[PDB]
């Protein structure tokens, strides 16, 4: 994991026995397993600290290609995309004239 | 290994389809209605069992009824 | 060498040791209108929180406990829930309208769901 | 069927036995004041619902 | 807090919140599933923090989904509509914020309503919501749409955040001391004081203008001014006929005045019955007990909501804005009814995931004496009504139950306005008339009576009967949606308390479609319509008065108010203002019959269809692997229920406001 | 207590003493040692374990609030009187006792009685007790009914409640009737009420022949003949009893 | 156009032949299969004639059984 | 469906055989009250739809044509 790259992340055992300051001069953050799926771990701070923590989520390009690969979407957009070619037909040759 | 014994066909089980043969008490129920007891002293019982002679209902669909089986089928045994 | 325990009938038998601490109900049988009764006695290593068939709940004594009921579908759904608790001692008897006390669920004393020999199909 | 010797804090029934004394005593004496007025004042203790 | 565990990839999983779904795809139940099961939060993977996460953010998402929904209903009201036109002369001119294309000769659905404006006229009183807030500017309306549009993406973000910020350890949902103090405080006590201010400091001056006739940029931009000492209520507003804004404002004022009083009362512990309502306390601390207390609250709110917005007067011009105040009445109520019978299920769901109330011990005689008083209920009130229609039939007009005939006179429907005789108008309109109430008012209110206590017979059987009955002893063990438990004992057909909710909202919709005609024809009949000429005048009703004289039978319910009043949207589809309403008539027809196919059908014949089917796809090599299945037999019932509902609803709805859009206009 | 680390020397900042010794109080004692992780008493032990004296001292800004935020206030958990209050519920509840209360308006009052809820038959739901059937009032009336009252011949109790119910089923027809508007109500009304006694009566004779109940019958007599005495003289009461109320009308107006 | 539906559609469904497949499409080979399906009449008359369109009775369930095994 | 209507069915019981006069006469051993088989209660309904459905038509032919 990239985003905790040179932080100090101490066990709850090892809470106040190490005050060793991070690479950004922060110090120790304990780390917590919580059995949760979604946020298998916690952190919390030893002090006040100066480090990121990024609010925006993870979205990759082939994640969004996969959800849209999804039979919804993929059916959701043909019928869109056909509901909107007869609605233009309609609108461009009105009452059937030709015929 | 079922002591039970079939009695209209002995090579097939028991309907019941139990494996040990029913205890009779020392002495039977005898028929009983919930009635009230006046106390004689201005009291009454809500639900006291008193003992009834006969059959509640004298009906030939009450009295056929011996609660041996679901059809009274089964046999000596089950008394 | 299976034994039929006495169990007395619930009309005689109107306080007892044995019957566990339950809140009672409508739901237990009518007994102006029913006379056969289906009694589940079972032993218990301590007092479980149980939930009785015919309505609320019940504590069931450390020790010897009986409970009495309308139907087998009753005593049999009480007894797997104390199999759910591990309690395997259970016993289920149909009593008649005159006390006679026919050994019912543990039929020759072995679970249903285990194999046991003298079962034939 | 009712237990009034029973040492639960749910067994105020003698909150409930004194609340229906206390209050018979003053309606007893409301009502003998209202009759009484009536008769000689025409006072009936008029309502303004 | 950490919200690098927030990723897409889940996305496509389609099915990750349940582990029953983990199998995916091997059946077309499998799709049907993860739909129904979509938003159980309680039953799918996770923790107890998981699942109050999951409740919390999806609260906010809803509301922001209702801001965006608001935002919208602004920036049509400032963009596309002719607020203009209604703000100078409301009679003359409906309310429209809604304009149609002109695709396959769809124009014809907009119609006159103004000389620069057509469009299709809109019921929901938002034109006369925005007069009472004061908003007569475009500005105004599209600086509320931006506050709006502002709230949605604060609401979203909120969501988002809460869904990390809140941890295992997170509890501030289980505080109900202060939540419940904060909203009493907070929420109603300086929200009402609040808008009380903002009536005083912004619409009072407004709304004074607006009825005097000024319309002068520099005043628009003295409480107690124009109000008399006269009782409010006691005196509408002659040029406008509502309630003084000033006079609700202070209402507003005392309310949270009230409201804070109580809050602190509350809080230095002066109330003193706790006892009485802890074992409630300690019970009811659950997700779904909350629900569905919260749904009744509301629901029963909703239907003070629909008879107070008209009976009592507080919106400018609501009042002879017939099809608004119509609507307004009908929706509300609808909302009533289900919200009630959600409370019904939200309550079962309780019994059964948590341990009931000790009242659920004496059960027996609780729905036996409710069985009771339904069945004579039913009997009397409508056996009168079929005793009218067999001696009317005969020809024995004196042996009937009438006003003329035997009359079953109201005694206790007693008055407690005390107002001052004669009637309220406005403009050749009836703004406020009292409803003298009779036979037929006795006959009604007692039918409203008996389908209101058979829904909650359902309901509340449903809910006692949840954990397990004579019938079945381990309801519990089968869970809260099943089907049955099987042909046997007689068979066990919907014993479910999901099934008892699918049978009470057909009652409670029976019972609200009984509300909405009654409120329609009596209104119609005996309060709404026009006056001819101390001045004394004769008023000509829409329906003619005729809800006292015929709605003592069911044949002139189904003459004078189904097929009398249909003509205007049975011959809507020449006029361009209704054909549409004609239209989703007819549809709304077809759907109502489309549904009695789930709901009369069983599983196994589409089952056997559908696999004879495909035996032609496999004959042709075509096979789907995620085989068909017909729909398990819950989702047949909820597909007929919904049809049914949506169907007879729509028919309702374009019968009522068709009508309503005519004889207006 | 001391044996718990955890709660020995909890600074004052991550939880208040008093609000400690109300937390412990209202969790159970077992659950000291390990609470569920979805309770107060777990986040107190979690972080007391990473914070306080030989340990972290300091905490970010929103690491407290959120702590502050997760931990309970004091008026959040249940007072001594009100744990017990509850206890001396659930303990009457379980002993076959109920609060006795009566629903009022959506809600009901506790109108400070105990009551026994179970009746002699512990199991049975015939016999749970209620003032409406099991208090002396009602035993004594319904014991008294012309139907159950002790020392009465099967004529006698058929008797008076044909009496009874002729008497007040005339009336119906005789106001509501459709010749209630004509010189011959009353009389029209009496001979419905008479035809209703009748088909009443023989439907009970139907009971009696079908079922046969042997509750009023002698020693030694047939089935069923002290039913079908009592309802071959409910008929005569019932005729007796509408004829007596014709004659009141017709004499008196 | 119909036949151009049905016959891109069974095209997708011979080339996947897995419920996986069904679920999340291959939209590569999808739309591949819908921009082939314009030759439907001529490919379809072909597969026919050839026996590549049905399969005999024989290889799929016939149905219940309406008589004694 | 059946469930529903078989256990209001044992309310009604529960009720009959609590009221005072009416236990001490019927036990509700002999034809025991139950609810609609699932079949029986699909051929009442059907017959309900049926008359219903066929009965409503004459009065209507008769009265436009008469
Ligand atoms: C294959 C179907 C199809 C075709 C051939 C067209 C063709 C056209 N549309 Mg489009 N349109 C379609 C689908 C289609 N539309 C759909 C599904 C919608 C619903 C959103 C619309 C809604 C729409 C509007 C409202 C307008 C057009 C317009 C037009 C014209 C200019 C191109 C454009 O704006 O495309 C837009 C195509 C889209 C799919 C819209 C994108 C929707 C979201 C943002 C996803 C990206 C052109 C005649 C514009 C025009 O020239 O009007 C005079 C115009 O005003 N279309
Ligand atoms: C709780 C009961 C009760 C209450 C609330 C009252 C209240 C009243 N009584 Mg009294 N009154 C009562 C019992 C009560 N009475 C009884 C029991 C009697 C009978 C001895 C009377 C006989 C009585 C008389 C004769 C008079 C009053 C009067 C009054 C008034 C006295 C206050 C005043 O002068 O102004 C007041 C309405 C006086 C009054 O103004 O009556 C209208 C008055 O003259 N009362
Ligand atoms: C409750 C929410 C709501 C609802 C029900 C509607 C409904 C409507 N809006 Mg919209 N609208 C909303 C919110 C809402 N709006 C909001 C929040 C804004 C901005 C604040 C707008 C701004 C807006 C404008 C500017 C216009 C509409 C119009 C319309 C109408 C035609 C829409 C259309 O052609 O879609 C076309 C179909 C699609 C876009 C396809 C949607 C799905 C694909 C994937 C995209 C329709 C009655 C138009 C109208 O009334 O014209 C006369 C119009 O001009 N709306
Ligand atoms: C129903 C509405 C609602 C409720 C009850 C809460 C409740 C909470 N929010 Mg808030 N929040 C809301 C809407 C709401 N929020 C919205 C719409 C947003 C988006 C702007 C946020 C964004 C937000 C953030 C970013 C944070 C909170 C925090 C909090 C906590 C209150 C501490 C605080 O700062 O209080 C004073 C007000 C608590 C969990 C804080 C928290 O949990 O800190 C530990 C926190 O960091 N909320
Ligand atoms: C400053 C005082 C004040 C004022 C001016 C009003 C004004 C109003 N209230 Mg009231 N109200 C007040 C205090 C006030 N309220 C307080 C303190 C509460 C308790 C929280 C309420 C609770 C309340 C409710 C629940 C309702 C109203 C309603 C109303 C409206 C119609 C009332 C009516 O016609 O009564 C007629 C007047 C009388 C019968 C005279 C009696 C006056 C007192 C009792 C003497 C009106 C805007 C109704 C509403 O909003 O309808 C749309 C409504 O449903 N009010
Ligand atoms: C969800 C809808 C709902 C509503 C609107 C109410 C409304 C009410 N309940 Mg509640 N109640 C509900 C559901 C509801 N209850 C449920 C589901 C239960 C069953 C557990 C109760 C159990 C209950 C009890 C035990 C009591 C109430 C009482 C009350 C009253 C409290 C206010 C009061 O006395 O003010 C007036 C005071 C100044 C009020 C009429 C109290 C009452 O008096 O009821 C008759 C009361 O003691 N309710
Ligand atoms: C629906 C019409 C109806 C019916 C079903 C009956 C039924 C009966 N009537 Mg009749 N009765 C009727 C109308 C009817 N009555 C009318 C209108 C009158 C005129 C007031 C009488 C006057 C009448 C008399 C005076 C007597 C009967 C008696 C009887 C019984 C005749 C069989 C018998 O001996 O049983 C044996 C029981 C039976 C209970 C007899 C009776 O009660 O016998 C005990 C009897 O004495 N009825
Ligand atoms: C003591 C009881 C009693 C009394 C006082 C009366 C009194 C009366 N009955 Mg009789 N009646 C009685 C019992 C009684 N009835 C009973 C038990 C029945 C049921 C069978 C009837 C059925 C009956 C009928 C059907 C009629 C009377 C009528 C009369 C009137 C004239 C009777 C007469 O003189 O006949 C003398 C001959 C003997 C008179 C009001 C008649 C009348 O005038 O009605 C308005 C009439 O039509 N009664
Ligand atoms: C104690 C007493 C009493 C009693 C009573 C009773 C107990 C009654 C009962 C009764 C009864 C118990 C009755 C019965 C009735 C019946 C009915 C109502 C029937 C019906 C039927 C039907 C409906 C059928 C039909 C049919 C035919 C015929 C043929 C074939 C087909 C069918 C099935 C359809 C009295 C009051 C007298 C008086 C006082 C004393
Ligand atoms: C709950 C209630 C109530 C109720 C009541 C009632 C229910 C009553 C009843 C009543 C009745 C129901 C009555 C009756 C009476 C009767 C009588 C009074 C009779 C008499 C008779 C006689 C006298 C007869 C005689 C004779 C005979 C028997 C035969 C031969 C001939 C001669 C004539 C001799 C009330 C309303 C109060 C109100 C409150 C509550
Ligand atoms: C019809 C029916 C079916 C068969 C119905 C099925 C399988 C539903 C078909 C689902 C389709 C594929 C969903 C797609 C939506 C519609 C095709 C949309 C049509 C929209 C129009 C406007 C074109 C059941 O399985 C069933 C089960 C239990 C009780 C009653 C019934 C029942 O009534």
């Amino acid at each position: 994991d990239e985003r905790d790259e040179g932080l100090v992340l101490i066990t709850p055992e090892e809470s106040g026995k190490v005050v060793k300051r991070d690479v950004n001069n922060n110090p120790p953050r304990i780390v917590m397993k919580t059995n949760d799926w979604d946020q298998p771990e916690i952190q919390l701070s030893t002090g006040a600290s100066n480090q990121i923590n990024y609010i925006t989520p993870v979205v990759a390009s082939d994640d969004i290609k996969a959800w849209l690969s999804l039979n919804v979407n993929f059916f959701s957009i043909l019928a869109l995309l056909t509901v909107g070619g007869i609605i233009e037909i309609q609108r461009f040759f009105p009452d059937t004239l030709y015929w | 290994s079922s002591k039970w014994v079939n009695p209209e066909d002995p090579e097939m089980s028991h309907p019941s389809g139990l494996y040990v043969l029913p205890l009779k008490p020392a002495k039977p129920q005898e028929n009983y209605i919930y009635t009230w007891k006046k106390g004689e002293d201005g009291s009454i019982e809500d639900y006291v069992k008193t003992p009834f002679k006969g059959p509640e209902r004298a009906a030939d669909y009450y009295t056929q009824r011996k609660g041996n089986g679901a059809w009274d089928h089964w046999g000596p045994q089950g008394e | 060498e299976i034994v039929v325990e006495s169990i007395p009938r619930p009309e005689d038998l109107l306080e007892s040791p044995k019957f566990p601490m339950f809140e009672g109900s409508t739901g237990g049988y009518m007994s102006r209108s029913t006379r056969e009764r289906h009694a589940i006695t079972w032993t218990a290593k301590d007092q479980n929180k149980f939930e009785m068939p015919t309505g609320g709940f019940a504590i069931m004594n450390k020790g010897e406990n009986l409970c009495y009921f309308r139907k087998k579908e009753q005593c049999i759904s009480l007894g797997k829930q104390l199999r759910k608790m591990k309690i395997e001692n259970y016993k289920i008897y149909r009593l008649k309208k005159d006390g006679t006390v026919i050994f019912m669920h543990p039929a020759d004393g072995v679970f249903p769901e285990k194999v046991n020999k003298g079962r034939v199909q | 069927i009712l237990l009034e010797d029973e040492d639960n804090y749910w067994n105020q029934f003698r909150k409930a036995e004194v609340q229906e004394l206390n209050n018979g005593r003053l309606a007893m004496m409301a009502i003998v004041g209202l009759i009484v007025q009536d008769i000689f004042f025409g006072d009936f203790g008029e309502v303004k619902v | 807090a950490i919200f690098r565990y927030v990723n897409a990839t889940l996305w496509s999983k389609a099915g990750h919140f349940n582990k029953a779904l983990s199998k995916g795809a091997k059946t077309t139940t499998w799709i049907w599933n993860l739909h129904a099961s979509a938003h159980d939060f309680d039953i799918q993977q996770g923790s107890a923090g998981l699942i109050a996460r999951k409740v919390f953010s999806s609260g906010l998402a809803h509301l922001s989904l209702v801001f965006f929904w608001l935002g919208g209903m602004h920036f049509h009201g400032a963009y596309l509509s002719n607020y203009s036109a209604w703000l100078k002369d409301p009679k003359s001119v409906a309310p429209s914020s809604h304009i149609a294309y002109s695709l396959v000769g769809q124009d014809i659905l907009n119609s006159y309503t103004s000389q620069y404006f057509s469009g299709i006229t809109i019921t929901s009183g938002f034109f006369q919501l925005y007069r009472s807030e004061g908003i007569v500017t475009q500005s105004q309306l599209k600086y509320a749409c931006a506050a709006s549009l502002i709230a949605t993406l604060i609401c979203l973000s909120g969501s988002y955040l809460h869904m990390q910020l809140m941890s295992k350890f997170t509890s501030f949902y289980k505080k109900f001391q202060s939540l419940s103090q904060s909203h009493l405080i907070i929420m109603f006590g300086f929200g009402s004081v609040s808008f009380s201010a903002h009536q005083i400091h912004e619409a009072l001056p407004i709304n004074s203008l607006l009825d005097s006739g000024i319309w002068d940029p520099q005043l628009f931009s003295a409480i107690l001014l124009g109000t008399p000492s006269a009782i409010t209520g006691k005196l509408l507003n002659p040029s406008t006929g509502s309630i003084f804004l000033s006079q609700v404002a202070a209402h507003h004022l005392a309310v949270g005045i009230v409201f804070i009083t109580l809050g602190l009362i509350k809080w230095c512990n002066l109330f003193f019955s706790r006892n009485a309502i802890l074992s409630l306390r300690l019970a009811y601390m659950d997700y779904h007990a909350q629900l569905s207390i919260n749904l009744a609250v509301w629901a029963s709110l909703s239907m003070v909501a629909a008879h107070h917005l008209t009976e009592i007067p507080v919106y400018p011009y609501e009042s002879t804005d017939y099809p608004t105040v119509l609507c307004l009445f009908v929706h509300h109520a609808c909302l009533s009814g289900f919200f009630t019978v959600a409370s019904g299920a939200h309550a079962s769901i309780f019994v059964i995931r948590q341990l009931p109330t000790s009242e659920i011990r004496h059960r027996d005689p609780i729905i036996g004496h409710l069985i009771w008083v339904c069945i004579a209920l039913g009997l009397h009130s409508f056996g009168l009504y079929c005793h009218n229609d067999t001696l009317e039939a005969l020809g024995r007009p004196e042996d009937t139950f009438c006003d003329n005939s035997i009359q079953l006179k109201p005694i206790f429907a007693k008055q407690f306005l005390g107002l001052q005789p004669g009637i309220e108008v406005l403009d050749g309109k009836i703004v406020r008339m009292t409803q003298e109430l009779g036979t037929a008012d006795f006959m009604v209110h007692h039918i409203h009576a008996f389908t209101i206590h058979v829904t909650l017979l359902i309901l509340l059987k449903g809910v006692l009967y949840a954990r397990n009955s004579r019938l079945v002893s381990d309801k519990l063990e089968l869970g809260f949606a099943y089907p049955c438990d099987g042909p046997g004992r007689g068979g066990t057909c919907q014993i479910s308390p999901w099934d008892h909710l699918f049978l009470a909202v057909f009652w409670m919709y029976n019972c609200l479609s009984v509300v909405i005609f009654h409120y329609f024809w009596k209104m119609q009949s005996d309060v709404w319509g026009s006056y001819v000429h101390h001045s004394s005048l004769t008023c000509s009703h829409y329906s003619q008065g005729d809800f006292s004289v015929n709605s003592i039978t069911i044949n002139g319910w189904l003459r004078n108010l189904l097929w009398s009043e249909a003509s205007q949207v049975i011959q809507s589809y020449a006029l361009p203002s209704i054909c549409s309403y004609g239209f989703i008539f007819l549809a709304a027809h077809f759907v109502w019959a489309f549904s009695l196919m789930f709901l009369f059908s069983g599983r196994a014949y589409w089952q056997e269809l559908i696999e004879s089917i495909l035996w032609s796809h496999h004959k042709l090599k075509i096979v789907p692997h995620i085989q068909p299945r017909a729909l398990s037999i819950s989702q047949g019932r909820a597909v007929g229920l919904t049809h049914y509902v949506l169907g007879g609803i729509g028919c309702t709805w374009a019968f009522i406001i068709s009508r309503m859009l005519v004889l207006t206009t | 207590i001391s044996k718990i680390a955890y709660l020995q020397d909890v600074p004052r900042t991550i939880l208040e003493a008093d609000v400690l010794e109300k937390l412990l109080m209202n969790t159970p004692r077992d659950q000291w040692e390990d609470p569920p992780e979805d309770t107060y008493l777990y986040t107190l032990k979690t972080f007391a374990e990473v914070y306080g004296p030989g340990k972290a001292t300091k905490m970010g800004w929103w690491d407290y609030f959120r702590l502050k935020l997760d931990l309970p206030p004091g008026f959040e958990l249940l007072d001594e009187d009100e744990m017990k209050v509850a206890a001396d519920y659930d303990k009457l509840m379980m002993e076959g006792k109920i609060p006795f209360a009566v629903p009022g308006p959506a809600g009901f009052w506790y109108t400070g009685a105990v009551i026994q809820w179970k009746g002699k038959e512990q199991f049975a739901g015939d016999q749970v007790q209620t003032l409406t059937e099991n208090g002396r009032f009602s035993k004594q009336f319904l014991a008294n009914l012309a139907f159950y009252r002790d020392g009465l011949k099967p004529w006698q109790r058929g008797l008076e409640i044909g009496m009874a119910h002729g008497y007040f089923l005339i009336g119906p027809f005789t106001s509501l009737g459709p010749l209630r508007n004509t010189p011959e109500a009353a009389t029209v009304g009496l001979l419905c009420g008479c035809a209703i006694v009748g088909l009443v009566s023989i439907g009970g004779l139907i009971f009696g022949s079908t079922i046969k109940p042997t509750r009023f019958d002698k020693e030694g007599d047939k089935p069923a003949s002290g039913f079908i005495e009592m309802i071959n003289w409910h008929a005569i009461g019932g005729l007796g009893g509408a004829g007596f109320a014709h004659a009141l009308i017709t004499v008196f107006g | 156009t119909a036949g151009w539906i049905g016959w891109a559609g069974r095209s997708y469904l011979i080339r996947t032949n897995d419920e996986t497949k069904e679920l999340n499409i291959d939209v590569p080979l999808a739309l591949t299969c819908m921009a082939s399906g314009f030759s439907w009449p001529v490919a379809a008359w072909q597969e026919i004639v050839n026996g590549e369109m049905a399969v005999p009775s024989s290889q799929i369930h016939p149905g219940g059984p309406y008589t004694q095994s | 469906w059946r469930g529903y209507w078989q256990e209001l069915i044992d309310i009604i019981l529960y009720m009959h055989l609590k009221t005072p006069i009416l236990i001490d006469l019927w036990n509700g051993g002999v034809y025991t009250p139950l609810a609609l088989s699932i079949v029986q209660a699909r051929f009442i309904g059907l017959v309900h739809f049926t008359a219903g459905l066929i009965l409503t038509y004459p009065p209507f032919i008769i009265s436009t044509t008469s």
